[PDB]
């Protein structure tokens, strides 16, 4: 596990090496979500939109 | 986007009263003579 976002703490930074690139060529990251819904509230397709920058590469 | 206020439940039963406690028949049938 890298990295823990949430509403309040939204961004994080994160390191992929040598181990993680398995097969030389692609890394697979799966999402993990815990929430709890306000009280009383309906609506559907809302969308969640997460955003990739790069810093570093060597 | 709707706000709800998750007060819209029921339940109904019903009751009657229709008749006296009590009923009175007389059977006098004899005559001081
Ligand atoms: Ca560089
Ligand atoms: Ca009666």
């Amino acid at each position: 596990t890298k990295a823990v976002l949430s509403l309040k703490k939204p961004s994080a930074v994160i390191i992929l090496d040598n181990d993680d690139y398995s097969s030389t060529n692609k890394i697979q990251l799966k999402v993990e979500a815990y929430y709890e819904a306000k009280e009383g509230m309906l609506f559907d397709s809302l969308p969640v939109i997460l955003n990739f920058q790069v810093l570093s590469v060597s | 986007t709707t706000q709800s206020p998750l007060n819209s439940f029921y339940a109904t039963g019903t009751a009657q009263a229709v008749q006296e406690p009590i009923d009175v028949e007389s059977h006098l049938d004899n005559t001081i003579a």
